């Protein structure tokens, strides 16, 4: 019974909708579950995202512009060069650094490993 | 969430008015000292 | 030569991993995989 | 425990999935005040905050679990019912029945 | 049951060395190589008492 | 069994990750938890 309370959870949460719960539906960050029925028992199909083939950049918690911290709104503060870029935590998507994506709070001498980049803004150009 | 509590004494279940208490005490009270733990442990168990 | 043999644990391999404090990892790339439970 | 504490402290909990990404700890920590609704620049304003903070609460749950009255009853339960069930087996093996 | 709890991940990590960590004091709960063992110091605590 | 398949929970969410539940990884928001080895058990640094 208590089995059969843990599969009726996985049915409910696995198969009826996607758990952020780590590991209790799937070795990784759950995507599906299909179920498929057994003798007196049910096995389940996790489709689980794992990702691979890493790679190392280094980053900085905030940017400097024009006396202004400026933080990620989403993702991470990626660089391997010069150029500075944002991206998302889970994938390397490499995107310049705007205002639209940027979150400004405070300015940039109260944030510890601070690094100082153009921040581009997308409304100057067209004017 | 809970459940009634519940308790046995050994002398009135087992023993009840009979002359040998101790003849019936000696030899198989311990298996219901036991008994009594457990129940103790459900009591305790139910008010947690 | 073939025999029952006795070993200490295999605890794991051993992974090297650097946490500096100005690198970070982003995975490139991902993969689709999955597993089966079993539950009665 | 100390390979769970590693990949907590140096890879963040992308060890539990994937491959253990590092991440430098205060953008951990960071982003894992993300995750109860507070934007992340609130940790970076108050770093050092934060550090005093949780390192006084590791004091004190180390001063908390050196007492000798620790809320440890329910571990040592385990072990105080199972060897009074031994005990008592012996015991009823004394009995004539 | 010990087995479940504690081998999760099968990939052991080295202790990095407690340096930077953003000023977050990690001592008590790594284990110390100050000992050849790999309890730490609120572990050690939790065993003897 | 019960208590153990409830601590290795704690170790799948808990420790390995950030719980949305609220009370179940402690007392407030949970940011994470350092697993501590214990005899005949796991003590848990729920830190909130
Ligand atoms: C880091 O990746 C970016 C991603 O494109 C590279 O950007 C190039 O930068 C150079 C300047 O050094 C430009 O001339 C190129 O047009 C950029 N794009 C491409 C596709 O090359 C950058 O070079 C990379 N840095 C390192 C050190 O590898
Ligand atoms: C990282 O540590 C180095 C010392 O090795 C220090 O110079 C640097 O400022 C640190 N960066 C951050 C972001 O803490
Ligand atoms: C960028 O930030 C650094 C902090 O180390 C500061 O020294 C520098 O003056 C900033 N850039 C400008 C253009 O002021
Ligand atoms: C990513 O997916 C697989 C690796 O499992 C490979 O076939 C594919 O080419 C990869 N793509 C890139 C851009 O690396
Ligand atoms: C971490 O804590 C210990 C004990 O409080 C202390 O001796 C040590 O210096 C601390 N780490 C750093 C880098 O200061």
């Amino acid at each position: 019974r208590a089995s059969a309370n843990l599969a009726a959870t996985k049915m409910s949460e696995c198969v009826l909708g996607q758990s952020k719960r780590v590991d209790f539906c799937g070795k990784g960050y759950h995507l599906m579950s299909f179920p498929q029925s057994a003798p007196h028992g049910v096995v389940f199909l996790h489709v689980t995202y794992v990702p691979a083939q890493e790679k190392n950049f280094t980053t900085a918690p905030a940017i400097c512009h024009d006396g202004k911290a400026h933080f990620p709104r989403e993702g991470v503060f990626v660089s391997n060069g010069t150029h500075w870029f944002v991206t998302q935590r889970n994938f390397y998507e490499p995107q310049i650094i705007t205002t639209d994506n940027t979150f400004v709070s405070g300015n940039c001498d109260v944030v510890i490993g601070i690094v100082n980049n153009t921040v581009y803004d997308p409304l100057q150009p067209e004017l | 969430v809970s459940m009634t509590k519940t308790s046995v004494d050994c002398t009135m279940y087992i023993c009840g008015d009979s002359t040998e208490c101790s003849n019936l005490l000696l030899q198989y009270g311990s298996f219901c000292t036991q008994l009594n733990r457990a129940l103790t442990g459900i009591a305790v168990e139910q008010d947690k | 030569s073939q025999s029952i043999i006795a070993y200490t644990m295999s605890l794991g391999a051993e992974n090297s991993v650097a946490y500096s404090n100005n690198s970070i990892a982003i995975p490139t790339n991902f993969t689709i995989s999955v597993t089966t439970e079993i539950l009665p | 425990t100390s390979a769970l504490l590693a990949g907590t402290i140096t890879s963040g909990w992308t060890f539990g999935a994937g491959p253990a990404l590092q991440i430098p700890f205060p953008m951990q920590m960071a982003y894992r005040f993300n995750g109860i609704g507070v934007t992340q620049n609130v940790l970076y304003e108050n770093q050092k905050l934060i550090a005093n903070q949780f390192n006084s609460a590791i004091g004190k749950i180390q001063d908390s679990l050196s007492s000798t009255p620790s809320a440890l009853g329910k571990l040592q339960d385990v072990v105080n019912q199972n060897a009074q069930a031994l005990n008592t087996l012996v015991k009823q093996l004394s009995s004539n029945f | 049951n010990t087995q479940e709890v504690f081998a999760q991940v099968k990939q052991i990590y080295k202790t990095p060395p407690i340096k930077d960590f953003g000023g977050f004091n990690f001592s008590q709960i790594l284990p110390d190589p100050s000992k050849p063992s790999k309890r730490s110091p609120i572990e050690d605590l939790l065993f003897n008492k």
